[PDB]
């Protein structure tokens, strides 16, 4: 794809009363849609036709004057988009020499420029439109018909607004914005995480700018739904009701005023979802490239930490050697077995004392060796509980990349990781256990050393006799 | 309980029922007397009549809490959950001996209140496959041996600096 | 039990328990990997027991 985004338009700014919010597209606020939905207002009668002529002069002078702010927030705009464009890809970070919290620095304060410059631009944009809108006031104290004139425009401007209302696609944005929310807090959970497990942090810097960008981005995009579903609750709240004929002046144009406001509104709105539809899903795209550029590392640490932790290298060694001694043990003990076997049948009942010395001492030697042979078993049992546990792990480390759906595969190697975590709290007393029983062998082996040592001067005591 | 990983999620909670913004969140705190575990592995191994040679069988990781301190020695019976009328079928005498009983049907406590009320000197506890299927049979577990709750040095009273201890 | 027994204030307790004992309660293998192993879909299921004390 590409590492840098087009359109900027999705920064945005309303006055700090919130009377009246702004925007990027044309044409940047929702009361020139009121004006003309106004203006076919006044085109249905002649009393204020006069004033469609005057009002397209006016709307048409304010058009210019916020067209050419925009300009003004254009040519500051390229200076806030290469402050973009360094951020978002890391190989074009890694030309320049200066760092990452300087270049977010300097990028805070170019928004908070661009930000001002639509800000006061607009502020005499704000002083025209109280003077219009003023005027339009003064259009509807200007009518004839004190309390003349009926409600028929109104209701069919009803039916016109309810049609178009039936027209847009409104569900299909509602389950978007809840399909990409979940996967966006998913991402700022897993980025958290995987922010403390890797290395490299020059991608990760990366992904976390574009995690704040997205979720300004995610913030705007519900109060533009937010208000349409609104506009367009409160004109079916208008579309039931009880119908009146007849009219005076004052309250019809609380009326008028009502509905056009929320027609301009909605016609503001449906332009405004769209465009940040359209640039939302162009930086998702922009997070599954980075996110493919981390899991080949992140596989890299999860092959380096199956080898440390199920402490593996150290079993072999305590089992092969306690093996070891178990087969030294039954190579001198079966050496002496054959003297052993001739010693009990030697002595004829000579002696008494010694010989309990001796069934004493050939009793403590059988059991020792099959307390060996029990002791291994036992340390074979918590050894093969732990390579289960291991092997457990690796069956799933098989299936995990088979899938390769370009999001989740980190998702599922982040989960692998996290049971390696889980598992390392049982399979320290598995090892403390061994530990534990090898140093009954040493003991065994001790032991077993002293009684053959007792049977040699034994059988020369036996000889003597 | 009060180690220094509960207050990091204590004051996680805690900050998040700031966070929620809620009426109002408070903390209390109180000094109890519980038991844990010293140097000194606890362990349970077959002694022979001749008492020559000494066989371990395991150093376990799980230990009961309120336990007496102690080291007792004897035959060993099985006393299947304790319950009063799995001892009042019981084919041998109980007292002066130690007995095994596995997990499950009541609590930890009233089996060793069971057992003690018999005259028992010790019990040994332990979960076995047919209730408990489980792959490995290395794991150990946890348990209290306190009939009743409340911490057990202070009955009735609150555990406070008001109370002096 | 406490708050009932001792205080008499009226109390409830509620489980989707399984048949058998649950195998690893007090032990040291009590985990999300097993648990997860054990009950395959589990925000459905804490999403009903959350639905009833709420109710
Ligand atoms: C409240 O009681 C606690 C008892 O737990 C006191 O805290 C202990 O005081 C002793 C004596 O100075 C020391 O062991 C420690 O300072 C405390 N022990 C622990 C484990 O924290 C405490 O001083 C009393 N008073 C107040 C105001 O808290
Ligand atoms: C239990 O202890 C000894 C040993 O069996 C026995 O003589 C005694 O009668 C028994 N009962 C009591 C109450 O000590
Ligand atoms: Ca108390």
């Amino acid at each position: 794809s590409t590492n840098t985004t087009d359109n900027i338009d999705y920064f945005d700014i309303s006055d700090e009363s919130n009377y009246y919010l702004i925007s990027q597209l044309r044409p940047h606020f929702s009361n020139i849609y009121f004006f003309d939905e106004f203006k076919r207002y006044a085109s249905y009668h002649t009393e204020i036709k006069r004033y469609e002529d005057i009002h397209k002069t006016k709307v048409n002078s304010l058009l210019n004057e916020a067209s050419r702010a925009i300009g003004i927030c254009n040519r500051a705009k390229n200076t806030v988009k290469g402050l973009i464009n360094i951020l978002e890809n890391p190989q074009k970070f890694k030309t320049q020499r200066e760092s990452y919290d300087v270049k977010l620095r300097q990028y805070e304060e170019k928004k908070e420029a661009f930000r001002g410059c639509l800000l006061n631009k607009n502020r005499k944009n704000l002083d025209q439109i109280k003077k219009i809108n003023n005027e339009i006031r003064d259009l509807l104290e200007k009518l004839k018909c004190s309390q003349d004139c009926q409600t028929n425009v109104y209701f069919d401007m009803i039916k016109i607004y309810l049609v178009d209302f039936k027209k847009m696609p409104y569900e299909n944005y509602d389950t978007f914005i809840k399909q990409y929310k979940n996967s966006y807090l998913s991402g700022v959970d897993m980025i958290r995480k995987i922010e403390k497990q890797i290395d490299n942090p020059v991608t990760i810097n990366a992904i976390k700018f574009t995690q704040k960008e997205m979720g300004y981005i995610i913030d705007r995009f519900e109060y533009h739904l937010q208000k349409v579903k609104h506009s367009i609750d409160q004109v079916t709240a208008l579309s039931d009701g009880v119908k009146p004929k007849q009219v005076t002046k004052n309250r019809l144009k609380e009326y008028y005023f009502n509905i056009g406001n929320y027609y301009s509104i909605f016609k503001f709105g449906k332009d405004s979802l769209n465009m940040l539809n359209k640039a939302l899903i162009h930086k998702e795209k922009i997070v599954h490239n980075l996110l493919g550029e981390l899991f080949g590392h992140l596989e890299e640490r999860i092959s380096k930490l199956i080898d440390s932790e199920y402490f593996i290298t150290e079993s072999n060694n305590i089992i092969s050697q306690s093996e070891e001694t178990l087969k030294l043990a039954e190579d001198v003990y079966d050496k002496n077995t054959k003297l052993i076997e001739d010693l009990t049948l030697y002595p004829h009942l000579e002696i008494n004392e010694f010989k309990k010395d001796y069934d004493n001492n050939v009793e403590d030697l059988r059991e020792s060796i099959i307390y060996i042979q029990s002791y291994v078993s036992s340390i074979k049992s918590a050894y093969r509980y732990n390579v289960l546990e291991k092997d457990s792990v690796e069956s799933k480390q098989k299936n995990i990349p088979a899938n390769s759906n370009a999001q989740k595969k980190v998702d599922e190697l982040l989960s692998i990781i996290d049971s390696i975590s889980y598992s390392n709290f049982s399979v320290a007393e598995n090892f403390q256990k061994m530990k534990d029983y090898y140093k009954e062998i040493e003991k065994l082996k001790i032991k077993i050393l002293q009684l053959i040592e007792a049977i040699k001067k034994y059988q020369q005591h036996v000889e003597e006799l | 309980a009060g180690s220094q990983k509960d207050e990091n999620l204590a004051l996680y909670v805690e900050n998040q029922f700031r966070e929620f913004k809620l009426s109002k969140v408070w903390r209390d705190q109180h000094f109890v007397k519980i038991q844990v575990k010293d140097s000194a592995q606890n362990s349970v191994i077959i002694v022979d009549k001749n008492g020559r040679l000494v066989y371990l069988v395991e150093n376990p990781g799980g230990y009961v809490a309120y336990s007496k301190a102690a080291t007792v020695t004897g035959k060993l019976v099985h006393a299947n959950f304790g319950t009063k009328k799995d001892f009042e079928d019981l084919y041998t005498p109980v007292n002066g001996s130690i007995v095994i009983v596995r997990a499950g049907k009541i609590t930890f406590a009233e089996k060793v209140a069971n057992a003690e009320s018999l005259n028992a000197i010790g019990v040994l506890i332990y979960m076995d496959q047919t209730k408990f299927p489980i792959v490995n049979a290395e794991l150990s577990f946890f348990g209290h041996a306190h009939l009743g709750t409340g911490d057990p040095y202070t009955p009735g009273f609150p555990s406070f600096n008001h109370t002096q201890f | 039990f406490p708050f009932l027994a001792y205080s008499g204030i009226p109390a409830v307790s509620f489980c989707f328990c399984e048949d058998t004992d649950y195998p690893y309660l007090g032990t040291t293998m009590d985990t999300y990997k097993e648990l997860i192993e054990r009950i395959p879909e589990l925000n459905k299921v804490a999403r009903a027991a959350a639905e009833v004390a709420g109710q």
